[PDB]
């Protein structure tokens, strides 16, 4: 599952978390047998402006 | 006292009982002791612990 979300409420991507990423775009489940990896994309997906 | 060989069987099973429902209001190191209220107040990564 690929997406870009930011430092703050990045902490939402765990499971059964809400807020408003988490309850209206990407909602992991309870039971997630799995693992979030996360890096810093500056260079990629930050243009300016 | 005379009929206490049958009263206290119905005293025991009328405090076994009555200390069974009077568990629902034991906290057990809950927030609250009522279910109804600690899912609204709770989020699910701390609601479900």
């Amino acid at each position: 599952d690929s997406f870009v979300i930011r430092g703050d409420e990045v902490r939402q991507i765990a499971p059964g978390q809400t807020g408003k990423i988490a309850d209206y775009n990407y909602k992991l489940p309870d039971d997630f047998t799995g693992c979030v990896i996360a890096w810093n994309s500056n260079n990629l997906d930050s243009k300016v402006g | 006292s005379a009929l206490g060989k049958l009263q206290d069987v119905v005293n025991q099973n009328a405090q076994a009982l009555n200390t069974l429902v009077k568990q629902l209001s034991s906290n057990f190191g809950a927030i609250s002791s009522v279910l109804n209220d600690i899912l609204s107040r709770l989020d699910p990564p701390e609601a479900e612990v």
